[PDB]
């Protein structure tokens, strides 16, 4: 039977970028042609592989990462990028092999009073490793004195909210992103096109 | 022995449409991806679009997205490029390219010969062919003048006279029209005995003619 | 977007020389770097794919190497017909394929003197209303050649336009044609029509002229 | 007790380089967003660069390829290396914690440091008194210095009421000149000492002038 | 890639009045991305309001901001002389962007200047240069005419002027004009005078001294 890409793309609710979802896809037949001709994508870039060659390729596992970011932050979901999203929320390797799919989700993830459910990480002592997930909510220490879990001066809550409103400019509008990674190990493949 | 034959280029007013075609031969066409690549006159190469083997997946460069359309008929072994809302910047030679199937990624292993698309609100004209007469060998040639736009193909004796021929690149004179020269050096002995006639063809205006060159 | 930078933009090397071209990428493209050759007026041809794989049918004097951001194309022994413009092209970003600016390779050779020939405007052209005097420089090297018009020993500028053929695949020589365009009323106003040529293969400027109606 | 103390401004020739410093106390540079904002004379505020706590750096287009931001955790200092400086780089440069985004605004700011890009030479000032005759006026003349700025205090800061330090005028010689004056009651001239403290930072010229009636 | 524009360029209001500063955006910007900065002359910019409406720590209550979308406003209730500064709005899209700023001038009643004249110091004269300084102290408005007269001859081409910013406490201006001469030219004349005309003066004011006395 077919690989469940619809459970990822057609999900009614998406994850915050800092707590990005990952779906491990294994032991199924992948139908990429119907996957890529379904919705209207404002962003479709692939790296190290062509979208049309995936029907011929086999992989040990396939990963589908999904989250929501700003319009102006979509550019950071690519190999060799830097910025608040790539450094502190979701990071791709320089030799990434896979595809990045994004579409505007204003009609889904924006509220009249503002949708503050979606968050991102703002402060972090160091950058993330590729495909690392950090869900810490510890108070960030920006000074010499310790915070001891008390947010105040030089002691910041590490997460910031997006607050999507449907009337913003597209740079500030919510975008749902799907990143397809292709794990090729020295093990029998479980996913073929 | 892979062939890609193109057609459909010509003149087009800005905002109008045009449809190019590329007919493939001698390979399993319906299992390869096909590309369109253009090259503005004097500039470099720009990738335009790609279409999957079955024709379901299509991907375009940002400079033509929502404005061009790529398609294919696998029962006809022909690739297409529909060009709507044409701007002056779209003026270029357009190539089709077969994708090589030896990599996980795209690359162009066989290219079509290219067809020229000129986006301009000017009219198409025909060439005047004035002969350049000779006076230790000699030189005679033909002068193609006052045509628009590029290009014009010039041969001698329907492709029978090869050696010694020089066709020069055109020059856009102040009149906006183009002027082109084509010469050929012959020995001074056979002047009044051997005949010399040049062939001119102007596809944008669909006009051809012949002309003899005497000293 | 991944920028591809080629160096040099142009180079001159003689037949038999070794020629290496450099292509750099704004970011790591792994090994997905391709090399294309484009003769003048001809479609590009694939030479090397994936940094260092020889395309079938390509001569063995071509090779490639490199990984990451630095890649080279090498012609071990330059042949005359290898005059062309050489492009690199990255395929790592498969939906945003980008080319380099190109490297034009020109064939270096011994100095060749041009054969100068002048042509008066035809009688079929004077019947129309215009008049064009065409001067021809044939088979010379290098390309740099000065063409100066003199009408009654009066310097002419603003009435003509040059045109050079691409380097010949056999002998690697160029050819120039200057077209002195002028009206018929301006044609009979003067008598002498000269064409002076300055070139590196000429110890003194050579002039081919004619008298109107003589 | 949070402070940002800047250094390294002054005169630099066109095409030369310069490195600014931003000593911090009350925050950890290596743990914060740290930015540089510059303000040309008489013009507005322009963001120049930023360093993330994780190390990533970013630069405005006007300085990309010429500036390099950096930090030193052990010295808790921010740095800005500026190369190939031209006339458009002359400005007051501020360091500030933050990047001007939600939950990350420019706060606090350093006092700034002036960078002058010209072919001239650093010249120290001459300080002359302005002697007085209900209320009287006295002052100091700071003449023939380059480049800006000089700072003038009175009685080492203990005299702020009625003090007017004027903007510098650019004399026809190319050197600057300003004046600082203070108005006092006429009766305190004999029973109060007035010292103006001139500081021309680009040359470490600190001069104190006692101003007495003649 | 959203351009912000401030209006007006300058603002002149009496103390106690209400100041309205605008920051217009070409596209709809979220309120939480906008901030206001104050910069008093010769000082660094200070954060006033962040998130369009939240008052920064230690900022007086009279400063308040509102607005959303394409129109953001900074309001200074009960305007004070010390509020004389330039105000910039700032926002982030792909990078920090600042507005062009808005100068806030403070109006006040007319004030006549106090004119003082300073002979060159004997220390400077020994160097071969004489600088005569005329001081116009705490006047309003800015318009003022200063004429140097040497031996009752009007001087032209050898003096420069400089005006201070509006005073943060009394909103007045001050001015200094420096007449520059060589030592040799200075010893050739006796009476040095600057004549001052200002709106607060019914008749021009002249301040003079005789070289040597
Ligand atoms: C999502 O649902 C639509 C129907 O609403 C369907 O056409 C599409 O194939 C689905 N997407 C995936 C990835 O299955």
């Amino acid at each position: 039977n077919l690989c469940p890409f619809g459970e990822v793309f057609n999900a009614t609710r998406f994850a915050s970028v800092y707590a990005w979802n990952r779906k491990r896809i294994s032991n199924c037949v992948a139908d990429y042609s119907v996957l890529y001709n379904s919705a209207s994508f404002s962003t479709f870039k692939c790296y190290g592989v062509s979208p049309t060659k995936l029907n011929d390729l086999c992989f040990t596992n396939v990963y589908a990462d999904s989250f929501v970011i700003r319009g102006d932050e979509v550019r950071q979901i690519a190999p060799g990028q830097t910025g608040n999203i790539a450094d502190y929320n979701y990071k791709l390797p320089d030799d990434f092999t896979g595809c990045v799919i994004a579409w505007n989700s204003n009609n889904l993830d924006s509220k009249v009073g503002g949708n503050y459910n979606y968050l991102y990480r703002l402060f972090r002592k160091s950058n993330l490793k590729p495909f690392e997930r950090d869900i810490s909510t510890e108070i960030y220490q920006a000074g010499s004195t310790p915070c001891n879990g008390v947010k105040g001066f030089n002691c910041y809550f590490p997460l910031q909210s997006y607050g999507f409103q449907p009337t913003y400019g597209v740079g500030y509008q919510p975008y749902r992103v799907v990143v397809l990674s292709f794990e090729l190990l020295h093990a029998p493949a479980t996913v073929c096109g | 022995e892979v062939q890609l034959v193109e057609s459909g280029g010509g003149v087009v007013q800005p905002g109008r449409s045009l449809r190019l075609s590329c007919a493939a031969s001698a390979f399993t066409f319906s299992s390869y991806d096909m590309h369109w690549v253009r090259q503005a006159p004097g500039k470099g190469l720009e990738w335009v679009a790609v279409i999957s083997y079955d024709g379901s997946n299509k991907y375009y460069a940002d400079s033509v997205k929502g404005r061009f359309t790529i398609s294919r008929d696998n029962s006809k072994n022909t690739l297409y490029l529909q060009m709507n809302s044409l701007r002056a910047e779209d003026t270029a030679v357009y190539y089709c390219a077969k994708d090589g199937g030896k990599l996980w990624v795209y690359y162009f292993d066989y290219w079509g010969q290219g067809t020229l698309v000129t986006v301009s609100s000017a009219s198409t004209k025909g060439p005047s062919v004035f002969p350049l007469a000779p006076s230790g060998t000699a030189a005679l040639g033909c002068l193609v003048k006052d045509y628009f736009p590029e290009p014009v193909t010039v041969s001698w004796n329907s492709g029978a006279l090869t050696s010694g021929v020089h066709t020069f690149p055109a020059v856009l004179q102040s009149s906006g029209l183009y002027s082109l020269s084509s010469v050929v050096t012959v020995p001074s002995s056979s002047l009044g005995t051997q005949t010399y006639i040049c062939n001119v063809n102007h596809k944008p205006s669909n006009t051809k003619v012949d002309k003899r060159v005497e000293p | 977007d991944i920028q591809m930078t080629q160096s040099p933009s142009s180079l001159s090397a003689s037949v038999g020389d070794r020629v290496t071209i450099t292509c750099r990428a704004s970011q790591s493209i792994s090994s997905y770097l391709n090399w294309y050759q484009q003769k003048p007026g001809k479609a590009p041809k694939l030479l090397i794919y994936a940094a260092s794989s020889l395309q079938s049918g390509v001569p063995s004097r071509f090779s490639g190497s490199g990984s990451g951001t630095d890649f080279t194309l090498t012609i071990s022994s330059l042949q005359p017909e290898d005059f062309a413009t050489y492009y690199c092209q990255q395929s790592y970003s498969t939906l945003a394929l980008t080319f380099g600016g190109g490297t034009k390779v020109e064939i270096k050779r011994t100095v060749a003197a041009p054969s100068v020939f002048i042509f008066p405007p035809s009688d079929e052209q004077l019947k129309s209303g215009t008049a064009s005097v065409v001067c021809l420089l044939n088979n010379f090297y290098p390309r740099e050649a000065k063409v100066q018009w003199k009408v009654d020993n009066a310097l002419q500028s603003g009435n003509s336009q040059e045109s050079v053929t691409e380097q010949d695949s056999k002998d690697s020589t160029y050819s120039l044609s200057s077209t002195l365009t002028l009206s018929k009323a301006d044609y009979e106003k003067h008598k002498v029509y000269a064409c002076e040529v300055t070139h590196q293969g000429l110890s003194s400027p050579v002039t081919k002229s004619f008298n109107r109606g003589e």
